[PDB]
DNA sequence: GAATGTGCAACAGCATGATCGCGGCAAGCTGCGTGCAAAAGTCGTGCCAGC
RNA sequence: GCCGCGA
């Protein structure tokens, strides 16, 4: 599994799209300031290297695409990804708690 | 692991502190205990005989005039060892009595701020467990190499 | 003015020019023995135990008369540090205070915040109430308000409520405030820690990791949140034994 | 003037301001209302 | 489980090959460095049962 | 897939619970020896609890009778 | 004298850390022995001292 | 009318001053010596066993 | 650790 991995074969990709499908990931941008600078998403694949972000959202982070960046953490447990879907989805927070 | 320091040394968490809990356990000022602790200055102990305090400051011209007028009975160290045999010499329950006496009997809006403090380090001394020759220390731990 | 005023007002800092008050009644008494000491010491009769104030004569007073000064009333005109509101007006009036003045920051810059999250911070700097009575091991100390409350409860439900011992409520700033928290773990990673660590050897007490930080830093379930619902049930294991 | 001990009670704290539902128990509010009070002061003109 | 779980790191990586999911948490070896750090001065700290 | 977990909520309302109530039913269901009681459109076990939570025909209760049933029959 | 685990077991119960001053005994009791050089490494071996 | 403490103001020392990333250098290299027993290891030498 | 840089 670790060289087909390695190798990067049709399947290997075939499997990574199955096991995205429904799995949250949790973005945040640098200066945290308030809860909603960290928020949950529904991944989905693209070809390039650069984070597709929702303009909507971009007020909460206080970010703007002239040279950002964001950082990605994966909720890697069930009551992990629980949290991510019921607490830090971006559809749960629109009002802002101040 | 440990090493042996062969002498007592003090511990500079304690004594370099602005509420030092040595400087204000033997009610003296911080400048007569960090001058004891390089060996410029002596502290005689007991000498109940003699006219010598029990927390005398005397310096070195004093000692050889203690020891060529009192001799013997005049019980004074240099260094830290002095501080430990002080220390271990204290009796914290009847101190503490003796201040609580003077805090209730005097009022006094000066001295009561410090008697007070006094009173409180000693209660926590007697109903911790803890006891203050511990804290010079003639032991040394190390840290374990991987860290 | 500005904006490191929200700091200030947290802070709980006493102004340079405080403005005074007086007791329930500030019958006129001009200046009593003044001499070289300050200057006009007013001594409100009161009926009993008048009140001996000392002004520097640097600062005008305001009422002249008697007039029946009633207590949180200024005598001198001036900046009032909210330590004297606790003392005097109450409770309620340092909140009310706190919250409108920052709010006055806030407001000018065109900032909306709750009302609700300022006061949620001032509820945490009106902790270590003392004590200005005795009898239920409590005599002029600084101790936790909770504490206090609980001790008393426990002493008024039993026959002999005049243990109670009456309190006197403090105010302090958000950074000090912190420090006095009576838990070591916390209050060590946040201010100077070679300070908390002293005062916690000596004292030889425990953490019990009962807030946030604590938790976080063992590395447990915070009692917040989803993590409530397991703090809870281990709780009820304890008291069971 | 909560009077409750060691926390707030879910009455004294109202709706929390990111629903419109009462707060409910176990919600950490002190770390929301210093965020939300913090946030703020980079924007401040001093 | 993700930085200084030493076995915790090893028990997570062995649950989501397996396909799990579960945490099986444990104690963070920075925190054992830290009373390690502070054992080393004169004071004494420890955990209570 | 659930985009919002409002009705999940509103089944049983703390936003908290929830989770711990989701986290157990999709343990049971991922670990083995339980099948969901609602049709499996090829999603994820998550989301399966969650849509049996908002359909009602999960939660602490039954949970509870179900485990002291399962624990009765063995 | 096999299938033994200490790693595992490590891990025990706790709550409420305390905190208090070492006295020379306890600092004793967690060594496990003396040190008396000041080196660290020898060159000759590239070995840990004695 | 001279004497004795309490309040007080200037003063010296301590603690703190946002978060997360990226790329390059320059180092940082640390301390004997001693003569002898006592031991261990080594080298020149002769041995038997296999082809 | 310095030096420069991005939000
Ligand atoms: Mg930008
Ligand atoms: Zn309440």
């Amino acid at each position: 599994a670790k060289k087909m991995v390695e190798r990067e074969e049709a399947v290997v990709w075939d499997i990574l799209d199955e096991v995205i499908r429904e799995h949250p990931v949790l973005l945040n941008r640098a200066p945290t300031l308030h809860r909603l600078g960290i928020q949950a998403f529904e991944p989905v694949l693209i070809e390039g290297k650069a984070i597709q972000l929702h303009p909507l959202v971009c007020a909460a982070y206080n970010a703007d695409f002239d040279g950002d960046q964001m950082a990605v953490h994966v909720p890697l447990t069930l009551e992990a990804q629980l949290e991510a879907r019921a607490l830090m989805m971006s559809t749960n927070n629109i009002l802002s708690p101040a | 692991g440990h090493i042996e320091l062969a002498s007592p040394t003090a511990h500079i968490w304690f004594l370099k502190s602005l509420p030092s809990r040595i400087g204000l356990l033997l009610d003296m000022p911080l400048r007569d205990i960090e001058r004891v602790l390089y060996f410029e200055s002596y502290v005689v102990i007991e000498g109940g005989m003699t006219n010598l305090e029990r927390q005398q400051i005397l310096t070195e011209e004093q000692y050889l005039d203690a020891l060529e007028e009192f001799g013997d009975e005049f019980d004074a160290k240099m260094g830290a060892e002095a501080i430990q045999a002080l220390l271990k010499s204290m009796d914290l329950e009847q101190e503490c009595e003796q201040l609580r006496e003077e805090l209730n009997e005097t009022n006094s809006e000066t001295k009561r701020k410090k008697l007070t403090k006094r009173i409180k380090l000693l209660e926590a001394f007697v109903q911790s467990g803890n006891k203050p020759e511990w804290m010079i220390l003639t032991v040394l731990p190390v840290l374990p190499p991987d860290l | 003015g500005g904006l490191p005023r929200v700091a200030d007002l947290f802070e709980a800092r006493r102004p340079k020019e405080p403005a005074i008050l007086a007791e329930i009644s500030g019958i006129v008494s001009f200046g009593k023995e003044t001499k070289g000491k300050r200057r006009l010491v007013i001594t409100p009769v009161d009926g009993s135990d008048p009140y001996e104030e000392m002004i520097p004569k640097w600062r005008q007073l305001n009422v002249f008369e008697g007039e029946r000064v009633e207590r949180g009333d200024v005598i001198s005109d001036g900046p009032e540090a909210p330590h004297d509101i606790l003392r005097l007006r109450g409770v309620h009036a340092v909140t009310r205070y706190i919250v409108n003045e920052v709010q006055d920051v806030y407001r000018l810059q065109g900032v909306k915040i709750n009302d609700k999250h300022i006061e949620v911070i001032v509820r945490q700097m009106l902790r270590k109430a003392t004590i200005v009575n005795a009898g239920s091991s409590d005599f002029l100390e600084g101790e936790q308000v909770e504490y206090s409350r609980v001790k008393i409860a426990n002493r008024e439900l039993e026959a002999n409520g005049k243990v109670g011992a009456t309190y006197s409520r403090d105010l302090l700033g958000i950074t000090k405030a912190s420090l006095a928290t009576e838990s070591f773990i916390s209050a060590a990673s946040f201010q100077e820690t070679t300070r908390v660590l002293t005062e916690a050897a000596v004292a030889g007490k425990r953490d019990e990791l009962r807030g946030l930080k604590e938790n976080v830093i063992v590395g447990r379930l915070i009692p917040a949140g989803t993590g409530y619902a397991y703090h809870q049930d281990r709780m009820r294991r304890r008291a069971a034994g | 003037s909560c009077d409750t001990d060691f926390g707030v009670c879910a009455h004294c704290y109202g709706r929390d301001l990111a629903r419109g539902h009462i707060i409910n128990k176990g919600e950490a509010i002190g770390v929301i209302a210093a965020q939300s009070i913090g946030e703020p002061g980079t924007q401040l003109t001093m | 489980v993700k930085s200084d779980d030493v076995n915790g790191r090893t028990k997570m990586y062995k649950n989501i090959v397996d396909g799990n999911h579960q945490m099986e948490p444990g104690m963070p070896e920075s925190f054992n460095v830290l009373l390690k750090e502070i054992r080393s001065l004169g004071i004494n700290i420890e955990l209570e049962d | 897939a659930r985009v919002t977990v409002q009705d999940a909520v509103e089944k049983i309302g703390n936003r908290f619970d929830l989770v711990l109530v989701a986290a157990r039913r999709a343990r049971q269901m991922q670990v083995g020896g339980k099948d969901p009681l609602v049709p499996e459109e090829n999603d994820k076990t998550t989301v399966i609890a969650l849509r049996e939570i908002e359909e009602g025909l999960i939660n602490n209760q039954i949970l509870d009778v179900r485990e002291r049933q399962e624990q009765q029959e063995q | 004298l096999l299938k033994f685990l200490k790693a595992q077991t490590k891990t025990e119960e706790f709550d409420a850390i305390k905190i208090a001053l070492a006295s020379p005994d306890m600092i004793r009791s967690w060594s496990f022995g003396e040190v008396k050089k000041p080196e660290t490494i020898n060159y000759r071996t590239f070995k840990p001292e004695r």
